[PDB]
């Protein structure tokens, strides 16, 4: 105990909890996209914090303007440049099937 | 109230901030528990169904591992006993490459055993002297457990099994599809005349498709793009030159003076007339294409491209100097027509595009060469790193079977018949020796046991049938995955192996790190700054 | 009181304080170091600030290393270390006998006697103990086989005893064969390299040199099995003059000639030593190896890569000796007297490549008078464990050899002065009967720590000692293993008769000057600035 | 060519571990070792500070020595600690108490014998290295003392390097340690016959600039590195990146150092004032300019109009027209020409950089070869002469094992050196007693 093994400020997390909670954290990316899909699908806006404001409809250019940090979420953010850099459509396909 | 005023001596005189432990309470128990905590983090790591991991460094860098040695290196320990494992540990990998997790569960299984001892009434320096007579004892039965060998190292179909194993325990579910490839890429740049140096298998990745549509090119492939406009070559002889493409100047501080109107009008058409003629006589050899490690002039820039010239730049001096070993060139310090000894040759260099990305080709037709490059496809970045270091773990086994030819059969089988002739030869010695011996064979098991752990079944039926039919005769019965239910199987007619070599230093790494830990008695610490 | 009324803000300590903080602050420093004396000695553990690891069980190792803010913690640390780089080996059994030596003078100087008194009394018994030794003393020929004796009984008790075995005929065989005739044994021709592979039983002896470093250019041979060997020190690097210059030229073509004109001085040199080569070297059956103490360009690289002249570059100046008296050469600063009377021969010469690191080995001189150690480990602080082992067995060997006797150990002597210094204290007179006294006691705390430290009880095994020496006139010790008497010359035990003059010099002289101290001030300006 | 850099003591280890820090944000580098850049300008010239290891890696050319593990463990546990090499840390285990005898003497000769070993293991790996450079204070006892012996070493080993050093001047107005004039006086008459040059750096200056023209009325030692490291690039940027004119350390001594023994210079850097005056100033060339002949950029205290410059040097970073540039300089060349030089006129050396420091608009750096540097070592000399008449302090000095002659030795070449650049002015040429009799 006086001498700790690894340094103060680590954080460790496992188990049935961990991994139930990377599933409902995905779905908050795929919420942020879902909506712009169809012939009648919509665009979003969004601000930088220099106050430059981007409209776009491109689902991996939204992901991409978002300032994501959660681990798992990242991955649903690769695969969208993955389309992106092989066959240029589809990028929010393969977001909602993930 | 009162206080208890810091009895004299060696307390008073110590520096603020500094710690200083005494004693088997304060310095023995206290270190084998920092160790054990260790053993657990990565234990859960161990084997083909060993769970992922995933650290995130002081640098918001992301990892996915598997690999034990990779993930030790990114957390960071502050306990000195946790240190003296990790530094065992990176020795095993740096000697061997595989087994870097055999070393942490032996050696933390070793140290929580030797507790127990300590705790009935045996001093540390029995409990070392019992450790040391098994490792002593462990080696020399070694060599009995082979059971078989590798004949010829030069057969894709042969190898392609021996190094599946090794992969097995990575990327369950895909290893024979990357044992395929390596196979590929090792057998064909194997010298005759030994030396198989690991260096010379390059690794390149490039995002897009899945994993199935990676390959091998018998070669060398670059990130870079042409300067001139041509493009692609059908036969080239190549010329490098580690110079820049340009005319040369003094050294020493040199200006260009002028005295006259003739002089000044001349100087211009001098350099150019002097350049075409250099560029001409490079051309006059053959050469289709000139690669340099250097910044490269706009004059020779036109001039490469009105004589056809391919030119290329790249500036690494470990990538030339590979570059120079593929078409077996030579460096060329100045600016002069190369000889035709110093010239190499490659049956197709051209520029292609592949997943949005511009490369440059070096393709040889020749089925070996002299280096070799993997191309990786993946769909991220995390996704391509672990398969980039089951790569090297694959291959590294190739470099020790090159070494030595000698298989021993895996799965918790050797480690059982380990356990089993250690406590026959523990029983005939008498004196209190006999305890620790015994010991460290118990200490064999938990290799078994942490497999079965993994696999999700109960630990102690497995235990129990593999002693059952090891009593019978059976050295190559071990532990069975497929089976939900716990079962055993036959491990040479399963083809499934290890190099024996992989033990031979585990067990020794494992030993040392142990009675390292114990010849300490007390320690003095630093304040941290 | 009569300091505070000057400058308020001192600290000070009066004449008995003064005596009580010295006596009790000694005493600190030996309640932790008498777990050191003996084989059978406690190892303890040291960490700096950063996070370093240093196992030690040495007396100055573990003085500088522990955190400590004393006055007369420093004035005996300062001490230890004269005592270490002169002898080489005793610094734990100073500071014991220091601490003891206050102990008990401090004993009768409770019940009112003046310190000046006692002082009187340590004078008389130090020159009568320096008499006793002067007799005991055992003269021999220094013959191989005892040296084997007096070089084990100083690395037992500083390894573990299977690799004091392995160390003990490197440091005897490296001393006998640098050694001339009456000529003194000159350290600094042992060269002590370490390496960070393979287990540590493979510590050996290289009847020759290894180099920390190799050829840089990559076609330049890996082998050479019969090699010519040149030293120098002149630079075949580009230089430009003292004085400063510049090149003026006209046009292009001028600007071609001054540049092929600048590296003729250095181009001359790079063909005389080519010159040489095919002379001596007619056929391309010898070797022919360069060792530069500066740098080389890569044109002088080039052109000597084309004649397979292995060529290295700067290299440390203690070699520029070295390699003199190991091959045979010349070392030389100019190559205006080239001539093949200077050069050197060596059979072997080799290179070795470790990871990032890379080595080279000069091998099979015809009678070398400087050799090499090579140290190999995994771990750093095992590596430097093993350094400081070396370093004590050569003192003790060169100590041994020096002078031409050798006084047995195991704690015999200490008895026998007491013994004698007993006999002697009723022929003295006044109150100094009980500076003799104290004296004697004193020399006593050697066989009591090495009882104690072993598992026995003092009083009960000193008395059984002093039993024995005083019915039978030999000289007797403690055994480690069984507590009995021990004859110490019969078994092999040996210490430096150098070693208990010094030490019995040394440790006098502090406890006389401490005594006397009145008190303790720090009235000065507290910090410089 | 080939540079390495070397830091000793208190003050060296904190500018050179803020200078390689203003370095790889710039070249791509990041504190794991990877380039991530995709300007190839930026690794053309990557090499001549850093080498590279297999893997893609690099790693500075650094030695850090220092006689307490104190300082080297702030750095090693600090940021960009894990990038530095991990045998190049040199660390002692007693200090140096800044007595210089005892940084001279005693603890800096059996300390240079294994750092000496190691800057030959870094000149192995380079083909042709060019010279050296020092960071070290004249103030403690480790930057004089044993500043001064490994340059001695460094001269024996190798004959002719050039010696490039970043030395600060001490301000006795800021005296601090009691004994600050023993230390300074030793070590500059070492360094007048061993270097090429030196840069003067005052801690006063960089006490005012920040107070006074920005802000923060507390200004700590982290901003002062800042501003130094700002000074630590320019001298040296040139190098690391190209241009139409090669310049190299070697030619910058027979361009900028007219005399051997007169060759001390003090650098300028304008772009920087006040945070309101950085944006509402029009940042312009010719009042960027107009700071190199200003009373406030200077760093040293040394009044200009008192004296006489010798020679001039400017370095521009920044992607600007070629005409303006030129145009200004011919205008402030001949606008304060007055107060120039005595007989070496046209001294401008202008040199320009593409790419310009990280973070601003505007960039350049100045420097100038003053005769007004005396007025700095003669108030040195004359505190000095003020405390040997008394002895003062003394025995920590000769009780070490050096004699006395040698503080009369020193004071004597400081009194040369001195009497030097005053024969240069021809101005401070220009009584008590009645005697004013027949002849
Ligand atoms: N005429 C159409 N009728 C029905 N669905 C359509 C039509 N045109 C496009 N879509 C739908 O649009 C979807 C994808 O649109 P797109 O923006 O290209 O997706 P992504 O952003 O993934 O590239 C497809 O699933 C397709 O079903
Ligand atoms: N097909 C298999 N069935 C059961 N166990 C296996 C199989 N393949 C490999 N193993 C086990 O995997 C272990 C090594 O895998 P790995 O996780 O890489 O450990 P290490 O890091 O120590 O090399 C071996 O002890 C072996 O018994
Ligand atoms: N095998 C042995 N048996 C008995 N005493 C020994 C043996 N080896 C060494 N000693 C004793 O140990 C003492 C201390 O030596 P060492 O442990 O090297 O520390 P130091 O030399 O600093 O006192 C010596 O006086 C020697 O007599
Ligand atoms: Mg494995
Ligand atoms: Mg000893």
């Amino acid at each position: 105990t006086p001498v700790i093994l690894l340094k103060e400020g680590t954080d460790s997390s496992q188990g049935i909890p961990q991994l139930v909670s990377n599933i409902s954290a995905c779905q908050v990316i795929a919420e942020a996209v879902r909506t712009t899909l169809g012939p009648r699908g919509m665009d979003k806006l969004i601000v930088d914090g220099r106050g430059k404001a981007t409209i776009s409809n491109d689902g991996a250019t939204i992901l991409k303007l978002l300032d994501v940090v959660h681990p798992a979420a990242k991955t649903l953010v690769d695969i969208a440049k993955s389309q992106d850099a092989e066959v240029g459509d589809g990028t929010t396909s393969v977001t909602l099937l993930a | 109230a009162l206080h208890v005023p810091k009895a004299p001596g060696f307390a008073q005189m110590l520096k603020e901030g500094a710690k200083h432990f005494s004693g088997l309470e304060e310095a023995v128990y206290r270190n084998i528990q920092a160790c054990k905590e260790l053993a657990q983090t990565t234990r859960t790591a161990y084997g083909p169904n060993g769970m992922n991991k995933m650290v995130i460094n002081h640098l918001e860098k992301l990892f996915v591992t598997n690999d034990a040695a990779t993930i030790l290196r990114e957390l960071e320990v502050q306990h000195p006993a946790a240190k003296m494992i990790v530094m065992a540990s990176h020795m095993q990998e740096q000697e061997v490459g595989d087994g870097t997790n055999f070393v942490l569960v032996f050696a933390g299984a070793l140290l929580e055993l030797a507790e127990e001892l300590l705790r009935i009434g045996l001093s540390v320096s029995e409990v070392i002297e019992g450790y040391e007579i098994a490792c002593r004892k462990a080696h020399e039965i070694l060599p009995n457990l082979v059971c078989c060998s590798a004949k010829n190292l030069r057969d894709i179909d042969e190898v392609s099994s021996l190094l599946r194993t090794s992969i097995m325990s990575k990327q369950y579910g895909n290893e024979v599809f990357l044992a395929k490839l390596i196979a590929q890429a090792c057998v064909s740049i194997f010298p005759d005349s030994g030396h198989f140096n690991v260096d010379n298998i390059r690794v390149c990745k490039i995002l897009g498709s899945g994993i199935s549509s990676s390959s091998v090119l018998h070669g060398m492939v670059f990130k870079k793009e042409t300067e001139g406009d041509v493009t692609s070559v059908k036969d080239a002889k190549i010329a490098v030159y580690s110079c820049p493409f340009d005319g040369m100047i003094t050294e020493t501080k040199g200006t260009v003076l002028i005295k006259t109107a003739e002089e000044l009008m001349n100087f211009s058409k001098g350099e150019e007339n002097l350049m075409d003629a250099q560029v001409k006589a490079i051309a006059d050899t053959g050469a289709n294409v000139v690669v340099t490690g250097g910044k490269v002039a706009d004059m020779a820039l036109h001039y490469a491209n009105k004589y056809n010239i391919m030119l290329v730049r790249l500036n690494s001096k470990w990538d030339l100097r590979r570059l120079c070993k593929t078409v077996g060139a030579t460096a060329l310090p100045r600016l002069t027509p190369p000889v035709l000894e110093e010239m190499g040759h490659c049956d197709s260099v051209y520029l292609s595009e592949v997943g949005d990305t511009q490369v440059v080709v070096f393709k040889h037709e020749k089925e070996d060469g002299a280096i070799s490059t993997i191309v990786l496809r993946g769909s991220t970045d995390n996704l391509m790193d672990d398969i980039e270091r089951a790569v090297d773990d694959g291959v590294n086994t190739f470099k020790v079977l090159t070494r030595d030819k000698r298989l021993v059969p895996g799965g918790g089988a050797t480690e059982i018949e380990l356990a089993k002739q250690i406590t026959s030869y523990g029983e005939t010695c008498p004196g209190l020796e006999q305890y620790a011996i015994k010991k460290f064979a118990e200490a064999f098991e938990a290799i078994p046991r942490a497999l079965a752990e993994n696999s999700g079944v109960k630990a102690n039926e497995v235990i129990s049938k593999l002693y059952a039919v090891h009593q019978e005769g059976n050295k190559n019965v071990g532990l069975d995955i497929e089976a939900e239910v716990p079962a055993v199987k036959d491990m040479l007619e399963a083809g499934i192996l290890d190099t024996y070599l992989g033990k031979y230093w585990a067990i020794k790494l494992a030993t040392n790190a142990a009675v390292t830990v114990l010849r300490v008695d007390q320690i003095i610490m630093a304040k941290p700054a | 009181a009569a300091v505070k009324t000057l400058n308020p803000k001192a600290e000070v300590a009066r004449a008995q304080a003064a005596l009580a903080v010295n006596i009790s602050a000694a005493r600190g420093l030996q309640d932790v170091l008498r777990t050191n004396l003996g084989p059978k000695g406690t190892m303890k553990m040291l960490v700096s600030g950063a996070g370093d690891i240093k196992l030690t069980k040495d007396g100055n190792v573990l003085l500088h290393e522990m955190q400590i803010q004393h006055p007369t913690a420093s004035l005996i640390a300062k001490v230890a270390t004269a005592q270490d780089d002169i002898t080489g080996d005793g610094t734990t059994s100073n500071v014991l006998i220091i601490g003891e030596l206050l102990k008990q003078a401090d004993l009768y100087i409770s019940e009112g006697l003046h310190p000046r008194i006692i002082t009187e009394g340590f004078e008389a018994a130090k020159e009568k103990a320096l008499q006793f030794l002067e007799e005991v003393k055992v003269s021999r020929e220094m013959d191989r086989e005892t040296l084997i004796d007096v070089a084990r009984t100083s690395l037992r008790t500083k390894v573990h005893a299977e690799l004091a075995d392995v160390l003990t005929e490197a440091v005897v065989d490296s001393i006998l064969a640098i050694k001339k005739q009456d000529e003194p044994i000159d350290l600094f021709m042992i060269e002590i390299m370490e390496m960070k592979h393979k287990s540590e039983t493979d510590t050996s002896l290289i009847r020759g040199l290894v180099l920390d470093h190799g050829a840089r250019h990559p076609d330049m041979k890996k082998r050479v099995e019969d090699a010519y060997i040149l030293t120098c020190n002149v630079s075949l690097e580009y230089e430009k003059t003292e004085v400063n210059s510049g090149f003026f030229y006209k046009s292009a073509e001028e600007r071609e000639k001054l540049v092929k004109a600048e590296r003729k001085f250095i181009e001359d040199r790079v063909k005389k030593i080519i010159e040489l080569k095919r002379k001596v070297c007619g056929d391309s059956d010898k070797g022919f190896v360069v060792i530069n103490q500066k740098g080389i360009d890569p044109f002088s690289l080039d052109a000597l890569s084309k004649e397979g002249i292995v060529a290295l570059r700067r290299a440390k100046r203690r070699n520029m000796e070295r390699l003199t008296l190991a091959c045979g050469g010349v070392a030389l600063n100019s190559f205006d007297d080239l001539s093949p009377d200077c050069l050197g021969h060596a059979g072997l010469v080799y290179e070795y490549t470790l990871g990032e690191e890379k080595f080279t080995f000069i091998e099979k001189c015809n009678n070398p008078r400087s050799v090499t150690l090579l140290i190999k480990g995994p771990n750093k602080h095992t590596l430097t464990q093993i350094k400081d082992a070396v370093r004590d067995g050569l003192r003790a060997v060169k100590n041994a050899i020096d002078d031409g006797c050798v006084v047995p150990g195991a704690g015999a002597v200490e008895v026998a002065m007491a013994e004698a210094l007993i006999k002697h204290k009723p022929s003295v007179k006044g109150r100094a009967q009980l500076g003799v006294q104290a004296f004697a006691d004193a020399l006593l705390i050697i066989p009591k720590v090495l009882a104690q430290n072993s598992g026995f009880d003092l009083q009960e095994t000193l008395v059984k000692i002093q039993a024995e020496h005083s019915e039978s006139g030999q000289l007797v010790g403690v055994d480690l293993n069984t507590g009995e008497p021990m004859v110490a010359a019969e078994v092999g035990v040996w210490d430096n008769y150098c070693v208990k003059k010094q030490l019995l010099h040394s440790c006098t002289v502090i406890a006389t000057n401490i005594l006397l101290v009145d008190e303790i001030m720090r009235a000065g300006m507290s910090f410089l600035k | 060519r080939e540079i390495v850099h070397i830091q000793a003591g208190q003050c060296g280890n904190q500018i050179g571990a803020k200078f390689w820090e203003v370095i790889s944000d710039e070249h791509g580098i990041d504190p794991t070792g990877t380039y991530h850049g995709d300007s190839d300008l930026q690794l053309d010239r990557i090499s001549v500070y850093y080498n590279e290891a297999t893997g893609g890696k690099y790693v500075p050319r650094a030695i850090l020595v220092d006689l307490e593990p104190g300082t080297m463990d702030s750095v090693r546990s600090g940021p960009f600690g894990q990038i530095f090499r991990p045998d190049n840390f040199v660390f002692g285990q007693s200090g140096a108490g800044n007595n210089w005898a005892k940084g001279h003497y005693t603890e800096g000769a059996e300390l240079v014998d294994s750092v000496l070993d190691v800057v030959r293991k870094e000149a192995e790996s380079c083909d042709c290295l060019q010279g050296f450079q020092l960071t070290h204070s004249l103030g403690g006892g480790t930057g004089s003392g044993m500043g001064t012996l490994l340059i001695s070493k460094i001269r024996e080993e190798y004959p002719d390097r050039i010696m490039n050093t970043f030395s600060v001047v001490p301000s006795p107005k800021v005296s601090d340690t009691v004994v600050e004039p023993y230390n300074a006086t030793l070590s500059v008459h070492q360094l007048v016959e061993n270097t090429d040059e030196t840069y003067c750096i005052d801690n006063e200056a960089l006490y005012d600039i920040c107070f006074r023209t920005l802000k923060l009325t507390t200004p700590t030692y982290g901003d002062l590195n800042h501003l130094v490291s700002a000074t630590m690039s320019g001298v040296t940027t040139c190098l690391r990146f190209p241009g139409q004119l090669n310049a190299d350390l070697r030619k910058l001594a027979v361009n900028m150092v007219p005399f051997p023994r007169l060759h001390f210079f003090m650098p300028g850097f304008a772009p920087l004032t006040s945070r309101g005056s950085q944006q509402y100033r029009a940042l312009t060339v010719p009042e960027l300019t107009q700071q190199v002949f200003d009373a406030k950029n200077m760093m040293a205290a040394c009044d200009p109009r008192h004296g006489r410059y010798l020679t001039v040097a400017a370095v521009f970073r920044g992607r600007m027209s070629m005409k303006e540039v030129d145009e200004q300089m011919l205008n402030v060349q001949n606008k304060n020409s007055s107060y120039f030089v005595e007989w070496i006129p046209n001294n401008v050396k202008t040199a320009v950089c593409d790419i310009p420091p990280r973070g601003l608009k505007m960039a350049v750096t100045f420097i100038g070869n003053s005769t007004a540097i005396q007025e700095l070592f003669k108030r040195i000399s004359e505190q000095f002469t003020a405390m040997f008449r008394r002895k003062a302090f003394l025995h920590w000095y000769t009780g070490e094992g050096m004699d006395e002659m040698e503080f009369t030795e020193a004071e004597s070449n400081m009194n040369d050196l001195v009497s030097e650049y005053q024969q240069y002015q021809d101005a401070t040429a220009e009584f008590g007693e009645e005697a004013e009799e027949e002849a």
